């Protein structure tokens, strides 16, 4: 036994520090969020099914309103998820007043990753074991993945939690950079299908979307994602044979 | 400077005067004072053009910040008492502005009067403020029916404004009117309202 | 384990928080506390048993006025209990200063979600080894549930304390959603007969409520208690016989 | 710019002047400058309205506080004495007002007066406080009896305050009379006032 | 057991606190504290035993002042009780300052355990390991047992210190709630006596008591121990012969 | 002391005096009160030259910080935004200039005005401040047309200023014009002006 | 043992601080970088390969201008990097509010060194483990590492990161200072491409550099890029053929 | 007092006042009023003496600091700056100076004015803040050429001050003159000075 | 043995700092630093070789002026080493603030020495690694060392690093305290070429120095060097034949 996580200020010899590893394992626990672009905005889809009929069908929340033009998506604690989004949407809102021009997709994930790496240098205090999902279109369309290590990472496409493994297989194959609005929502509702191996029910997911052409957060009303949702299934349930 | 609030059943009008002379020195020529808060608030204040201006956009970023926490817009009372709260904290700062904030909520329709040391206090009559305020107010009280279109309504706050404005010489014209009729938030802006009151002379 | 367990800074190589699960336990060392979501009003039913007789029973109580329109229940330390929820008292008067207008339920959840999530995140404090039952109506029927690190869950059933695991099994089987305000009364005391394992004298339970129609707290005196109680006593018997 | 105040026999019955103007902006004259800090518990100002309704939050907030922690309904004197402390506090900026606290409690009925920059101190059965004060005793004394109902004592404030009127100059027209019997929480605001006052001054 | 008794912030796998169970045995280690409540006042009772003659024939002191109705009696650490004490009277006469009324002596607990439980949040400052019972009269009388976990219990006889455990055995029995204040004095006097094992004299017993009908805490003098020590002196003869 | 700012089809042009004279005082006559921010960004400041040069350094650092840590430009909106937050924070160190920012930028051309009290207001396309404001309103407006060239309007500046200095005793003769015309910043500086001028005799 | 390697105060019997030893060592696990300095200038070349397809081949960038003039590569972990170059951007600008005078490359690699200092000496944190390489012109050319240390050595070319070792002995025979501004781009993605030992594509490195003509910042453009990775492409082959 | 200061074609010169009063005594006999800052750096001043006397050393100082610790001598441009924070910090305490900071760096020659509110601004020909200034900018431009030699500059300087010497109550002959050629940095004192004003001979 | 270097709060049980002795051998792995003192001037030589040549002959490079007449060089770790020459040269020209006294050699190594305690006392930080030779003419001639706690010790000749030893042995049989400026820049040049075993090169050392006669810092110049090489060599090929 190591001891080169009983403080995150111990280094393993080989030049790593474990217990943020050990935090990249605590968001792989929580369950899953997968965030997809395409050329005329991003998607942005998560679990919402989450135990049994005992917890309330449309029990809020993991698609969190950041702007009404960024949005974002977690996985690991949804108590360290719950407070930092209170300060993500904070940070947003102080680059209004500052500037009275929106927050780009890439700057506020630079001050996430800043914020996640303040905690990270420390003994005294341990970083969220919680990774982010920020969805916008600035006017560039634009998904990234900021890590609990605080850590900025482009992605086309993007996923986190339980079925992070299945999704990225998945998108190796089919995914473009020319996919429609869509064909890109349509793609990543089979993809989210895969990762609980289950069929979708329009109850267990929440789905908002930022659109380029409109620059505004949506979300996606539980009925009429039932087309979407009801197109993936054919391909899901396909897919479920094997 | 004077501003002018009043309560249609079809929707809430206020007016402001964005070409505030202190007696015969100006240094305004498009100056704002009529802040969108919502599409269905606004901030309208009268005073000081530039504590007013810091001020909205504190209040702008607090409103947009409170209606993503609760998941339920803010009402017309909540943006008033923010405010109030707001003018207090930095009382130890010169920031002085009276301000009328006013809009459409669930509850209905609704105005809140506010001055610089607090206070915000309903009124769904008629409402005014400033040092125009005691000529608008005479207008505007007797040719008040709560009982009004949004349409017959912008040409009331238009005379009231009108009135101040011939008898102070702190008060010029820039005269907008904000309208919201719980479809969209339009103003009206300058360039029109300047011709509905040169028909108010021949 | 036996390291990755002595503070509330270390995660495990399983990604766990055990300080947090170990907080958690806390909960269940503490007597049942019931909570029902119907859309006609919510309900707080709170164990109020005494273990001796030399003991008065009216500080034994769970059930604490927070809001005019929202009272909550709790289970853990007696002691971490009554601090964190005289914040919460402070809380939702302070959203009253600065606002005009009584707290929102999911507002002062958020809010108390995120005072225990420094004490979480803190090494140099351990977190609060309570979770709330956080039950109002704001203008729509609300219940919550706060996890001892300030996760968030909305429920429609619900317990924590120690018959948590038995109520979980009653609410699958028996809990309707189209159960009267008063048919839904009797459930709850119904699902508290079970985890107690014997039928129920008025003296040991509190019922607190928040009607819809009403919108206040009420508190329910032993006499207006007692044709609840007189139902539910005759399926407690009839359950201690399956 | 003037308050009153007296016990009933069966409750407490507080009176206020409207208008508060500051300078061309009348800021109450169809509106609230009376707040309710709880149930059975008023709160009267003399003075301004910024000042007066920031404040009164305040109170009103320890006052659901003070209920709700300690499951007791509070007394009058601890919201009184409450009150004087926050007067310490600020004491850089205006803040000065003329205060009575006052409704029931459990060992009987009471009115406290707080002094502009802190104390508190109590009357037994009358009190005023205001600018109009001394106009105000000669009411208030000469009508009162020890069997003395809430029906009268309504009318009794508006003849004190409407009599100082015209002692004052700065003081104008509308009164809110709120009584605070036990049993109901009225503000009686301007219009039933005035008609009340119909046949008790002409 | 190990890792979960040398400090204050981590909890055992059960919920349990061993350090915090440690200071609950620091109570039952020092000498025995009895208070009995009664309909026409509230009587605390502390041993006013001394090891040696050598130690003052009053020793300052067992049973200690804290408003002008209120008092207050110590078991655990002798310590502590000088300090904690002395925040109880300051909290006393600080709602005297703010409200212009005495505190409740309901409140009063919650205020001394919320400071406990402050003590026990940090992890460099350990808890007060002392349990005080604190009696008053308010509106009717109330006797609270505060522990060292920060936790308040309200009680209609009540004992603590190592005589804790036999006491309520014995007045499980034998107390009833329908004494007089003479018959609640010399039921206590009794339960002093039986813990002890020895016949009491007014030298190794200080009594004040708080009456309804005065609203105000008095002293009781040696001298006037001596009616009720004699009368209950036969009781607890008969009590060490079985 | 005064300064313009005019928005043209292809660029915008703003002008500030460079000799600042106040009494008979002259602290230098190849002074600096302009203040190139970015590119295409300049800033133009009217008021005292001390506080000007203070504020304005500490602009420009924000100016490159912005767009090194978003990697894309900073707007005029931007920094007008920054400016006025600058100025109301500071009323422990308060400065008496009155900005005029403005340039081309990726949103378009526009000149927001910033009070030395603080506060963004934006000017739709022609602006005056300083003392010399009433007349130069004037100046500029009579040959306007937002057509007009890049090359018309520094000419065009040169009339507004050159009112101002003339007319007052306590004016300077130094002037500089700044042309943004996005394929060039170019600085005309008081050599190059005063020949433009030189046909108006003084 | 071995160590006394679990505090960052403790040097242990070595008299080396084993803490600092092994992030020396998370500098490597980072993506290498390539430094080289030549008498028109000082070219520097950063891997911007990170991903298979799941990721954007752009990605933030790696490569930051800092100052005006001065550019820095990382190497280590990237959510390192973004913290110590928040600071370092800061402190660029910095020098300029106070002096109204360009930055040093010795004075800017000198503070970038200090902030780490600080958590190197301090016992509350960890330095992080980063290597910035810091390249520019003030007003002659020059190259610097600053070490996760905090030590400061002034390279002529280099590389650090993973390929460290792999292109020192690169450079032993390669690296002349009379090379050319051309020859030195070129040198330097063969030195690069090794690191990799595989064929270049220039879509996914990112090369910049600051002239002494210039005395700015400026950045090559992928269109740019295509001959001189190239003419790179042939060097690797030769040495792929060894 | 009154400062003067040119660029020369090879070095920099500038002088400043002797003879001057604060308080009821005499404030030079042979006090500092040119403060050599760097090596080939210097400071005159005009205003507060001593606050001048404390705040070369505090400038002095940090000039050495920024030598010994980057390998490389201070550029005027550096230091100016820097004085131009104290200034701003030093608003609370007396500190009104008006300082020139002149010599020869990197650059070339130049001299940076320091105002009292602080900003720094570039002069590359003649500059005086002061009282005299107007009077000094008079004689100053009479001889002033960019061919100015070391030992034409001295002659120069000494001229105007003489000329603001029956302007000023602060001024008398002999007075300091200071040459930086950069293969000097010689100080010709008042004795000098005076056969330098007898070649006017008055 | 022991386990009080894991401390420096501690003392062992022979009184002595464990950390202190491994800060020593901090020193003791880093490349030698030589200061002589004559009675003509004093003479500071310190390696200026590092790494590979790859590394610029100008990398460190040791030997800064603190002051006008105070040079000091180091060994140990040079990320350490910058920030105490940097606080070095504060406290020199804080000194000439105050006095307008440029600072004595002996209380400029005093106020170091008093520096460098406040990290040892302290355990919330370490003991610096470094040991610093400050060297000048104040009004004779002085060289003291100060050491990684801050021991104030006078020498007349001596060394400090890998080099140590040797250069010490040298000395008693060499140094003499008749010594003038020229032999003792010959002799410096000796010593440290027994310490690399091998021939000197002009700029693989600097050598700073201050006069008695000018009483001022001048830097040798490596054209002034080469004479001294040349001569020193003569010595060094003599005692490094085997």
């Amino acid at each position: 036994q190591m001891g080169y996580d009983r403080a995150i200020t111990v280094f393993s010899p080989d030049g790593r520090l474990f217990q943020v590893e050990y935090a990249r394992e605590a968001v792989k626990r929580g369950a899953t969020a997968i965030g997809i672009k395409c050329k005329e905005g991003v998607i942005l889809i998560a679990d919402k099914r989450v135990g049994s009929k005992l917890l309330e069908a449309d029990t809020i929340e993991k698609i969190y309103k950041i702007d009404e033009h960024i949005c974002a998506a977690t996985s690991g604690l949804v108590a360290d998820a719950r407070v930092l989004i209170d300060r993500a949407r904070i940070e947003a809102q102080i680059n209004r007043l500052t500037y009275d021009e929106p927050i780009t997709v890439k700057e506020l994930a630079k001050k996430i990753c800043d914020f996640k790496q303040q905690y990270t240098q420390y003994g005294g205090v341990r970083p969220f074991g919680v990774s982010l999902l920020i969805a916008g279109v600035d006017e560039v369309p634009k998904l990234y993945e900021t890590d609990p290590s605080g850590a900025l990472l482009e992605y086309k496409a993007t996923a986190i939690g339980m079925g992070r493994n299945a999704v990225t297989e998945f998108f190796e194959k089919e995914y473009r950079d020319d996919l429609s609005f869509d064909d890109a929502m349509v793609l990543g509702l089979v993809a989210m299908g895969l990762s609980i191996e289950s069929e979708l029910v329009p109850e267990n997911i929440e789905v908002g979307y930022v659109k380029v052409d409109d620059r505004t957060f949506k979300e996606v009303s539980p009925e009429e994602l039932k087309p979407y949702v009801e197109r993936a299934n054919e391909r899901i349930r396909e897919l479920l044979k094997k | 400077t004077t501003t002018v609030g009043l309560v249609c059943k079809d929707g809430v009008v206020m007016a402001t005067e964005k070409r505030a002379t202190m007696g015969n020195f100006i240094a305004s020529k498009a100056a704002k004072k009529i802040y969108q808060i919502a599409d269905r608030m606004a901030m309208t204040t009268a005073g000081s053009v530039g504590d007013a201006q810091f001020l909205a956009r504190i209040i702008k970023i607090e409103a947009n910040l409170y209606e993503i926490r609760r998941e339920r817009k803010p009402t017309v009372r909540a943006i008033a008492t923010l405010t109030s709260n707001l003018l207090n904290s930095y009382r130890y700062f010169p920031y002085l502005v009276q301000l009328l904030i006013g809009g459409i909520d669930s509850e209905g329709k609704s105005i809140y009067s506010i001055d610089p040391i607090g206070g915000a206090i309903e009124e769904k009559d008629i409402v005014a403020t400033g040092s125009g305020s005691l000529t608008a107010y005479g207008v505007l009280e007797d040719r008040f029916t709560p009982e009004i279109g949004v349409d017959e309504a912008v040409e009331l706050a238009v005379r009231a404004i009108y009135s101040a404005m011939k008898r102070d010489s702190a008060s010029g014209d820039g005269i907008d009117v904000v309208k919201i009729t719980e479809d969209e938030f339009y103003q009206y802006s300058p360039e029109e309202v300047e011709q509905i009151l040169a028909k108010f002379r021949k």
